[PDB]
């Protein structure tokens, strides 16, 4: 299950 | 520790960080900034946000690492271990929740800024709650869930259905139904919704504004495909 | 720093790290593990080596990223931060070297040991020469050949043409004379006889040793391939 | 050019 993929930007 | 740098220093410094992949120097170099005392720009709280989950990020994928091999196990060197990363862990977790606290949540009144620090209140807390054991993981849980639900209620009065801060949100409080509260019919229920409300508005959206709704969109589908 | 742990559970926390990819604890793990004051294993000898090679790695590749901007310039930021992780790796390296002096390379009486450890030194120079500027270079350079040097002519006398760390430690030497000291042709020339000296040898080998000779000797095929 | 990859193990 998938959290939002904040490591870019 | 940053308070002799300049704000705008601090922000530049934080952006060269993430070019370098320096992600524990690009967190301190937001914190000196936050410790400036003024607002942050949209610009700005995504380079607080991604320096903290990637340090955070880094955190939690080490604590798995070492929490499974010491479930495994089950000499001392292991437990050792894995509670030495996981009090770096919740220091971390507790100095982003400082920030938020002291005091930036309460400057915070468009719905922009104020649904997406609470966002990261209730991701922080959902953080701690992956490595807490016993009733304090109940009062912990309670705390996201809290901000998770002001978030969720500012989101849905002031923002359209496909507002990207609006879908992550959802997103992410589903995941902590799912994952932390012991909700999967909660968790199925909220993706559902939030993408059929969502696919209902990207008829008003430009091109640039479809790509990014429809992107998170996709990740909503795909926790529904893993949990149903 | 780790002078109350005992020896064995450094050792243990260090690999521990390593699956974890905590690479700056492993490093201050091992770290504490030399300065316990007995002589590394080949094992031993490999953690130490790994972790100290992915941190400075990191910071290689920063630094990288960081000076190409810089050029690319040419405020103050950058040059600033920069010079922040310039100081960092040197600092790093310094350490390395310190624990090769103090006391490792002076009690390594075996080939399999000093070779490796004047490897090191030869790598963690190589690593100052490339931040370097001006005659400071020209000594760090000087100092990084002479460590080479000194394994090779170890390597040459005392083991086999196919044994990994004379393989590793001619690759390395052929990359300083390429990338370092101006001397392509040099480079080429070590990289060829190397090869060719170890495919005579081959036939000596078990079939697991041959896998790890043929590994290396790929590697040196790729810088030939790419240097002519 | 590469140096040896000594990353793992
Ligand atoms: C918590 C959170 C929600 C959404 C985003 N996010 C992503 Cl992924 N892509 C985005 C594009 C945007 O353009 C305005 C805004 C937000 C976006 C990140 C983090
Ligand atoms: C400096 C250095 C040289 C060689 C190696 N290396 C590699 Cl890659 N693979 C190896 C296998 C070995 O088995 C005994 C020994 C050394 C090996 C790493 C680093
Ligand atoms: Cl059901
Ligand atoms: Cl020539």
């Amino acid at each position: 299950a998938g959290s939002i993929p904040g490591r870019r930007s | 520790a940053m308070g002799s740098m300049e704000r705008a220093s601090l922000i530049q410094k934080a952006k060269l960080a993430e070019q370098a992949e320096r992600y524990e120097d690009m967190a301190a170099f937001m914190k000196g900034a936050v410790e400036k005392g003024e607002e942050l720009s949209c610009e700005e709280r995504n380079l607080l946000s991604v320096a903290y989950k990637n340090v955070v990020g880094g955190q939690r994928a080490a604590w798995r690492v070492l929490s499974s091999i010491e479930q495994k196990s089950n000499g001392p060197e292991v437990r050792e271990y894995r509670e030495k990363v996981e009090t770096e862990l919740q220091g971390v977790c507790d100095t982003v929740l400082g920030l938020l606290d002291s005091h930036l949540i309460k400057e915070a009144g468009d719905a922009e800024s104020r649904v997406f620090y609470l966002k990261m209140k209730g991701d922080y807390y959902r953080y701690l709650a992956e490595v807490a054991t016993g009733d304090d993981k109940k009062r912990i849980i309670d705390s996201a869930r809290s901000a998770y639900q002001e978030a969720m209620d500012i989101s849905k009065k002031e923002m359209p259905p496909t507002n990207p801060i609006r879908l992550g949100l959802a997103l992410n409080f589903s995941v902590f139904h799912y994952e932390i509260a012991n909700s999967p019919e909660e968790a199925i229920s909220l993706a559902k919704t939030t993408f059929d409300e969502a696919m209902a508005d990207l008829h008003t959206l430009s091109e640039d504004s479809y790509k990014d709704s429809t992107l998170i969109m996709q990740l909503l589908r795909d926790n529904l495909t893993l949990w149903t």
